[PDB]
């Protein structure tokens, strides 16, 4: 043990210390939202006061990093090893991003993803704030429950991927498709005039999305495509105007098909399974509790 | 519906504490 | 009893081998969804890849079936029928797949929704898997008690139908509706210019969806598309802008109609309907618990 | 007392009549979703099977009606009174179709929505079977309870939309409006092509619905308009895309009232008020459990 | 204490005066519901009627808030200090509206949502009404616990909202975006008519939204048109069609990144949070029952 160190670790373990920690991390994180806000451009039109924050929060962060550290003997094996190395990651990223401002482009282009971690050190305020704490550690101790529910989930919707891409990753694939109408029951037209060719018994309709693509493609076109095509139905999202009811109605008289697939994986992947899981991670979460 | 039940069942089980 | 059938048999039941089997069956059922994200087109890039996959799993799978069946006498009655049946089923099936890659097109193209039936295989990893066992056990000892509040939930929406199909069933039959203007009122307009023919209080508005229809045809033309479209309705899918809004701003001065249809079915159905199936649902499962 | 009507009276209350009785009111039910189904036309194809076989049903209706009323000598006030007059309205209903059928037009044609009472025959199916009975009494023990949350949701939407009729009635009146860009700070232009006229900070987009109208005037322009607009909101249906993201960026520089708006009320409303209303209509529910 | 105070103050407290002020409160909020109906356009064309009602209604108002405050000494301050001072507000600025009305523009036209106030007279009901009391001072003892959870959601929306900033704030800059077909793979065209200029594996899409902006701009243009565009996907307000699905295709290969932006974002926040919130709400409300 280094002679002063003691004090220097029960000073850092200090809740005004812990405090002024706390309101530094905010007051970063509220600097990169309002750098985000009132600089989101390219062309910065303040690109020194955010360059220079940035350099002053990593100092300070590096600073009290390092009483930390005093603390804990430059150890951090021993005493709150994961909050510890997340710190020190981040201001590793930091101090990386220092010398990024001070001394030349060391860092490749190919990870700026990197340099978006700053955003992350708000995390740090769980460590603060009791309260936060609380519960970030019961949805930590509740997601291994989730699991099983979840693989059951994930299989589910990979079955309906696959048959999805089997059925309809070629639906529209000329750009239209054919719908059919009931003009002449339906008054609307006379049989005489639909043989002579003045109206019609079907229309064609265009299968291009928004996106480009036809319908199959853009939706079913590949696995990964229709398990997000399902994942977006699994949440009820434009799940039949855009996707089920093309695909309903481009069967003329099979249209049981796709009403069956979707209503279906709704009334299992959405009505019972996300109830299952949620119903699991909550129960997990209230027994935490 | 599925945080709705869980605290429906919340009272269920801390009425068979209050029992038991 | 077989000579050396108990050997067999309770060598089958090894956890190394059963894990082994769930091994097989995740690896097939990855095997699929790679086909599908690598090679969804109809003329495959690497056809050869995916029938000897196919063929070599379907043989490891009949193989290990004779395994399974030798140690029950190949009898499958007494011991684990409804698991037995389900492997028989799959397995024949596979047969049928080496069969239509040796030697030729015994099957009909008719049905090839059996060709498809290769994606739930993965069911089998229920049975290897305790965890998922216990969840899917609890969902389908479950499944009776939603039975009366979902027929419930059919019944009424069945009436939903039954009224919609008749009140909506020709709205916007021309392509178009009108609707109606305040303008006058709203200062847009004067009467003067109302009565001289410069503005109107009316808007003919267009009445076909996306799909090539007219809105009456296409959402409550007949039963079963009514059905349809309330089920949709239930779970909030564009039911207002889509479904509920033409037929509330059709009615001129009769937009209670419509309105006090849709909001009452949203509330009844949506609302207290679902929120009962599913806290039914729940309720056997946590007591399945 | 009548000489022979405690017999015909402990008869009627038989397990088989009962049931009888309840096949056919399914069977009446799966009549009236197959006449939709099959024939929703105007001009019916097989309009005489359907008069047919409606005057059946009302005929074996008004039979075990009088076989219902002879066991309690035609008075049904005092055994069983509601299920009673609901039965005896249903069939002076269907007593009235049959007179449709056979001797004119003795009903205005402004009271065919009694017409179409038909399809609430199937709520005796409910008497019939003791679990759908047990559910419906359930909710209707369990409303009362809702009532108080439910005014309070209706309070708040109520004040909502008196807000929103003061607020955004006027939006887009001229039928366009205009939103602001940040083309120059974002690089896409210069302050010399903008000060020069070959690029705009500003674009005119057009406010007309899919129905006709002007946002404001359709999403607000009536307290009962605006009512049904904050019920879609509620729902969560398209209430960005559509509603509250024009009013958001038509505000150039005010953009927090729009938004604050809709992010309250969505916060208070959907979120804590629905998800109070249900709790206690579940609660009220299982109690009655 | 005043010579016949005590009188009035138990007078006051009469049930029938408080249901007889109930009865105010609720025809004064119906009599601005009408209003808002009958009457929302600026060119009022029954203005005299909503003025003088207004008039009658704050008149009664003040009169029984005098009635009020000669019970307590004119003090308010020792007995029921909140709702007297939010009755001191709601009639001060209704007085207001009487000097408005009588005397000249006193208030300054930067002030009129002081005068949008009236619609929260209602609020006073929940006053006089024990169930809606009990209700709203449940949800206020149960908001302090919801804060934690509440701030946590928050922060994570607000990490992502820094992240959809810094990515997709220029998506679609141009107007258009490109995205990539498999056309021949699909069989749809040949590699030599690609080669040659007849068909494309790529395409040019309109980036441009219904507000008239490009995607990246109007979506995460800013920090705070980011974080309202997270509270819409948080909502699943069109959050594929809208906003996930044009970044997730404009990506030719790097997909995963927008797909794993929204699918982690719609997870974490939607799914777990959103129910641990709800959750937190609903327990300290039953343990407020
Ligand atoms: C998933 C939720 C994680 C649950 C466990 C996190 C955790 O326990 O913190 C651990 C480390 O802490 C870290 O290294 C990073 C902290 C993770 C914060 C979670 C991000 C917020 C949700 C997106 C340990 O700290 P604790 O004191 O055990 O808590
Ligand atoms: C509805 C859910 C089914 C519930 C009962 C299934 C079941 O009990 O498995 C039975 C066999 O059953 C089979 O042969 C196939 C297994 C069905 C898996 C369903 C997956 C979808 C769940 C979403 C036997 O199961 P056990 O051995 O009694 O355990
Ligand atoms: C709202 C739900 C109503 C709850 C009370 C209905 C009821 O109790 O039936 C009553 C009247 O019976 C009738 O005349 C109406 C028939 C009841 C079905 C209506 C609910 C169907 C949708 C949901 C009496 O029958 P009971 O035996 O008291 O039950
Ligand atoms: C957030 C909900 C507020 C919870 C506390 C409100 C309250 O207690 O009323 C307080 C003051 O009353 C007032 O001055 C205004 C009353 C607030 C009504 C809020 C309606 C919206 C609820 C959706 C005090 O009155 P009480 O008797 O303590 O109740
Ligand atoms: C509490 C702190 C640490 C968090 C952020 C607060 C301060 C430092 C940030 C937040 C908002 C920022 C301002 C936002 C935009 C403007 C207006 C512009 O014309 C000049 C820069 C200026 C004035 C910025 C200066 C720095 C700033 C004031
Ligand atoms: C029940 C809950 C957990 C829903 C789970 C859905 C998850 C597992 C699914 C839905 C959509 C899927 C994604 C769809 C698209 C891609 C792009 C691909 O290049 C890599 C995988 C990736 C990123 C998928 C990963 C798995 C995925 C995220
Ligand atoms: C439990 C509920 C969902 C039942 C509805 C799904 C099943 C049972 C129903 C719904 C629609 C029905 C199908 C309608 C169309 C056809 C095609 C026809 O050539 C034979 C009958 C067949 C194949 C029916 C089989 C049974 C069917 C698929
Ligand atoms: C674990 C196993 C059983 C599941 C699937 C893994 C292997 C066998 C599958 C999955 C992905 C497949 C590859 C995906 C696509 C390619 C790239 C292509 O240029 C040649 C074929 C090749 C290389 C496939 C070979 C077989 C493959 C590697
Ligand atoms: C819990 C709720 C969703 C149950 C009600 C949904 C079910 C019962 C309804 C909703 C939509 C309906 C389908 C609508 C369309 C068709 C096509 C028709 O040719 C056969 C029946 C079939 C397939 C219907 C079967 C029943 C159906 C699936
Ligand atoms: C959810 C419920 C409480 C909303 C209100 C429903 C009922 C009570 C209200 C809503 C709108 C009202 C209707 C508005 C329009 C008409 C047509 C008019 O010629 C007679 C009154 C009549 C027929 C009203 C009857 C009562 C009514 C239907
Ligand atoms: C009492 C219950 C079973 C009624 C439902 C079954 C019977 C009575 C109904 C339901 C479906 C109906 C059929 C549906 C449509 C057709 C096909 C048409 O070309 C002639 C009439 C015919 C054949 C109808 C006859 C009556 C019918 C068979
Ligand atoms: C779950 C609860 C809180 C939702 C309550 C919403 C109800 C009360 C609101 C939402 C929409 C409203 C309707 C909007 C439009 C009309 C048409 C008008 O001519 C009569 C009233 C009527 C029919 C309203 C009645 C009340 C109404 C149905
Ligand atoms: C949880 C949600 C509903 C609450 C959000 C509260 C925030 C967003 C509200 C509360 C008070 C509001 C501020 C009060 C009014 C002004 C002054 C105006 O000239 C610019 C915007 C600004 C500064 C508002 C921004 C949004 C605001 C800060
Ligand atoms: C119960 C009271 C206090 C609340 C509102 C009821 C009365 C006072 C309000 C509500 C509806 C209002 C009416 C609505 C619209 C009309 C029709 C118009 O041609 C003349 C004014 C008149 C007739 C209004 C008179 C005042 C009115 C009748
Ligand atoms: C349920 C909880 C977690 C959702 C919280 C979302 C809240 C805090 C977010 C979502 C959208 C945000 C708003 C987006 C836009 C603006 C306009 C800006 O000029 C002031 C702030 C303001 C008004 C933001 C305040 C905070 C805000 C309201
Ligand atoms: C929790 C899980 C199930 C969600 C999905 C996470 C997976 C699918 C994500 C996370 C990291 C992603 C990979 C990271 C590396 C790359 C970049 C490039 O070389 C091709 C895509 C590829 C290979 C990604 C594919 C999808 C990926 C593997
Ligand atoms: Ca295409
Ligand atoms: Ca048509
Ligand atoms: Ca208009
Ligand atoms: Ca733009």
């Amino acid at each position: 043990w280094l002679p002063h160190q003691r004090k220097v670790f029960d000073f850092y373990a200090s809740q005004g210390v812990q405090y002024f920690t706390a309101f530094l991390i905010v007051s970063n994180f509220i600097f990169n939202c309002a750098e985000k806000e009132w600089d989101p451009y390219t062309d910065q039109l303040y690109q020194g006061l955010w360059r220079w924050g940035e350099f002053a929060f990593n100092t300070m962060f590096l600073i009290e990093l390092l009483i930390n550290f005093y603390g804990i003997a430059f150890c951090f094996w021993r005493y709150n090893w994961a909050w510890n190395t997340f710190d020190l990651v981040v201001v590793a990223i930091g101090t990386l991003t220092m010398a990024e401002a001070i001394g030349g482009n060391f860092m490749p282009p190919s990870m700026a993803l990197i340099r978006n971690l700053r955003a992350f050190r708000i995390f740090r305020l769980f460590k603060r704030i009791k309260s936060l704490n609380k519960i970030i550690v019961s949805l930590g101790k509740a997601i291994p429950g989730v699991a099983n529910a979840f693989v059951i989930m994930v299989i589910i919707m990979c079955i309906y991927a696959i048959l999805g891409v089997e059925f309809y990753h070629m639906t529209g694939s000329d750009g239209t498709y054919v719908t059919y109408n009931d003009n002449v029951k339906r008054g609307l037209c006379t049989g005489d005039e639909v043989e002579l060719g003045q109206c019609s018994l079907n229309q064609t309709v265009s299968s291009e999305t928004a996106r480009g693509y036809t319908y199959g493609e853009e939706y079913y076109g590949t696995f990964f495509r229709a398990l997000y095509t399902l994942f977006q139905v699994l949440t009820g999202e434009s799940w039949s105007e855009a996707v089920a009811r093309p695909a309903v109605f481009e069967s003329h008289y099979d249209s049981f098909g796709p009403v069956l697939f979707y209503v279906s994986f709704i009334i299992i992947c959405q009505i019972v399974l996300i109830n299952v899981v949620v119903a699991v991670l909550l129960d997990k979460m209230v027994e935490e509790d | 519906i599925a945080a709705i039940h869980n605290a429906r069942r919340k009272k269920r089980e801390a009425a068979a504490a209050h029992k038991a």
